[PDB]
């Protein structure tokens, strides 16, 4: 119970040791493997020299949220995955760690990030949602020299980085540092505006050159039915934020006097991905005696990368986990106005590999608390309505061109989780990155000024 | 009767190989001819440090300069000739004393 930096990756100045270790390889695989295409050889060489500012600059240029990504990026899946040194005994370089460290010193310095001189100045541009995607898009646009406002539904900013990813993994001051750097650009953020009844694309059309839809996947998945927190049930959407608010100081002005959620007795967390593992770990934070992570699918196909699963494992969370098919939750039993247990059916994979649930075999797992980890999705109809005319795919998500990230409407762009195509902070920042050039091309055209092609 | 302008030339080197560009310039010229870091790190460096040439490995799987996307200098299109069966190549290390680089004006 308490939120210390659990990350294995975190490095002290000792990061110097690994920096020297890095081969500083040509046409490095790691960079090619990085979504934002960070120049890892150069920033690393820099830390080796000890000039943290230089590495920080290199990092920030490619990604606006270099700090958060250094801490959060599933590197094994990403840049470290193609690290050459992996062949060696020592193993791959922890690029994420060095990125965090270099970034951290920069934070300490307190330097502000200046604007480049000028460009097609900027008809109002609006971005919806304060998360990684919008922040990245907004900062690049501002680099271009435009006037932009981000409308955020919540009082807090930072998106999932603030709301859900645990403090032990992601300190809040980190997200605050990046937003401030963006702010120096002059990007304005206003907190209690929502794309919905209040704001809509047509409303924006009333004077607004372009819009970026950054809102992510606001809601969580279905089976629990009306179940209440008092009873026991909490969706990741509910649970993570409450822990976040109590745990992270800058996030909200109000002190959650309520304090951390009281979680007592056995906790069942349902989900394979990052969300489930974070909720499992956060649960112990709030006093859970035991935590069970239940997967529909087999152990082999756990969604989260090994580093994060490692945190839960060290933690001693139990994984009841077997067969590709679903240990699937049939029902939650509540007695005494409190959840006593959850009923599951065993599932197993056939040659078809299509999942099968075998009704005959059931498991009654006793649990005081259930947190549903399955994931998130857009479903709020007024929100969707806000989006018109923009075309939605049969995934019920806004369609966008992969390259331009332009929506059916030329003026509107979208990026991040909302696109449903990537589920990582660095891809979301990348989405905004790519979008910014295109919004730029579009606006400049309005200006009647050309953009090369190369983009830069 | 020949003027070996060798010593006369070495003299001035020891007297100071001079530099006159400010890093702000260096970089932009370099940029003109698309130079890079690989270029300074991989290749230029070992020449200065070791007095020798970047050895490396695996094939060359970049495109062929004409088909390249990026600026590539004339010399990339000029491939070096070597001899195969007709004649034998020489050992410039073990047999350096027979070779030579004397230049006359
Ligand atoms: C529990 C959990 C753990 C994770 N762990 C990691 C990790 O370790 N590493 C990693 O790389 N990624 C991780 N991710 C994924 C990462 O957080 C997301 O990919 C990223 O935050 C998506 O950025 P975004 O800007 O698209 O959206 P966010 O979803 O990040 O941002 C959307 C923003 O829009 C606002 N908004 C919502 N609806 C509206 C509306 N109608 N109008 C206006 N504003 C609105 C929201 O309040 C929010 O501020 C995790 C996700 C979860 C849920
Ligand atoms: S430059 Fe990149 S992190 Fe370093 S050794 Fe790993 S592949 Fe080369
Ligand atoms: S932003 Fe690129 S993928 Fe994340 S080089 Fe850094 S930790 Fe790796």
């Amino acid at each position: 119970q308490d939120f210390a930096e659990i990350y294995a990756r975190f490095s002290d100045e000792r990061a110097n040791e690994q920096a020297n270790r890095c081969s500083q390889c040509g046409v490095p695989f790691c960079q090619v493997h990085c979504p934002v295409s960070n120049n890892i050889p150069d920033w690393l060489k820099l830390t080796s020299e000890g000039r943290l500012e230089e590495a920080y600059e290199v990092s920030q240029a490619t990604n606006n949220f270099p700090e958060i990504c250094g801490r959060i990026c599933p590197q094994d899946r990403l840049c470290e995955g193609n690290c050459v040194i992996e062949q060696s005994t020592h193993g791959a370089v922890t690029i994420g760690s060095v990125e965090k460290y270099i970034n951290d010193t920069a934070w300490d310095q307190g330097w502000v990030k200046p604007r480049t001189p000028s460009r097609e100045l900027g008809l109002s541009v609006g971005v919806i949602g304060a998360g990684p995607a919008g922040l990245a898009a907004a900062e690049e646009l501002r680099a271009k020299g435009y006037e932009v406002h981000v409308y955020d539904r919540y009082d807090r900013m930072g998106g999932l980085l603030v709301y859900g990813i645990p403090g032990f993994k992601l300190e809040k001051s980190v997200v605050e540092r990046r937003v401030k750097l963006l702010a120096d650009a002059g990007v304005i953020y206003h907190p209690n505006f929502e794309v919905g009844r209040d704001a809509s694309l047509p409303e924006l059309r009333r004077k607004h050159v372009a819009v970026l839809v950054a809102t992510g996947v606001y809601k969580a998945r279905d089976i629990k039915a009306p179940g209440s927190g008092l009873g026991n049930i909490v969706a990741a959407l509910d649970y993570l934020t409450t822990s976040n608010k109590v745990s992270l100081g800058d996030t909200v002005e109000a002190y959650e006097n309520g304090s951390l959620n009281a979680a007592g007795k056995h906790v069942v967390v349902l989900g394979g991905g990052d969300t489930a593992m974070d909720c499992v770990r956060t649960a112990i934070r709030q006093g859970a005696t035991s935590v069970k992570c239940l997967y529909r699918r087999d152990r082999k196909n756990m969604p989260g990368s090994q580093r994060e699963v490692a945190h839960a494992e060290e933690e001693g969370v139990e994984f009841i986990w077997q067969a590709a098919p679903e240990g699937f939750t049939g029902d939650t039993v509540v007695t005494g106005v409190r959840a006593v247990r959850i009923h599951l059916g065993v599932a197993d994979a056939t040659g078809r590999q299509t999942p099968q649930v075998i009704e005959g075999s059931e498991f009654t797992v006793q649990a005081d608390l259930v947190i549903k980890a399955l994931g998130f999705e857009p479903e709020d109809l007024p929100n969707a309505f806000d989006e018109p005319e923009l075309k939605v795919t049969r995934w019920g998500t806004l369609l966008v061109d992969h390259r331009t990230k332009m929506t059916n409407m030329d003026g509107v762009f979208a990026a991040g989780d909302i696109v449903r195509g990537a589920s990582l902070v660095v891809w979301a920042i990348r989405d905004g990155r790519d979008a910014a050039e295109g919004i730029h091309a579009y606006a400049k055209a309005k200006a009647e000024a050309p953009v090369a092609v190369a983009a830069e | 009767n020949t003027t070996h302008l060798d010593e006369l030339v070495k003299t001035a080197s020891l007297k100071g190989e001079p530099s006159d560009m400010d890093k702000a310039e260096l970089r932009r010229r370099q940029q003109a001819f698309g130079l890079t870091m690989e270029d300074m790190e991989l290749i230029l460096h070992p020449m200065v440090e070791d007095g020798k040439e970047a050895i490396g490995s695996m094939g060359d799987d970049s495109p062929i300069a004409v088909l390249s996307d990026k600026y590539r200098g004339l010399h990339h299109f000029f491939r070096q000739n070597f001899s195969q069966v007709t004649n034998p190549p020489i050992d410039s290390l073990r047999e350096r004393r027979v070779m030579s680089l004397k230049t006359r004006l």
